């Protein structure tokens, strides 16, 4: 009988901002980047 | 007093000399070369967005 995962339930709260800057020969590649913290919530989640 | 309009019959030649000043002055070559002045300009920098640090295994 095929085994299936169920449920898995989170939440995202804001953490903060973030700019990654790489750099190649004086030309700049940027990026930026938001970081969420979690807090997890029910349904919990199960493999069946 | 009336000896101005004698100047001026007599001199009107200078007219036709003015007119020869400026439509060959105009046609030598000017140049005003406004300055950047002592403050500096420059750019950002050559800026490209790109997705950032990807964390595979």
């Amino acid at each position: 009988a095929w085994p299936v995962i169920n449920g898995g339930a989170v939440s995202l709260h804001f953490a903060g901002v973030t700019l990654s800057t790489q750099f190649t020969d004086f030309v700049s590649l940027n990026s930026l980047r938001f970081r969420f913290s979690l807090t997890v919530d029910e349904p919990p989640f199960s493999i069946l | 007093a009336s000896l101005i309009y004698r100047q001026l019959l007599t001199n009107s030649y200078s007219v036709d000399l003015y007119d020869e000043i400026e439509q060959i002055g105009s046609g030598k070559t000017q140049n005003v070369t406004i300055n950047p002045g002592p403050f500096a300009q420059t750019r950002y920098a050559p800026v490209n967005w790109d997705h950032g640090e990807i964390n595979d295994s």
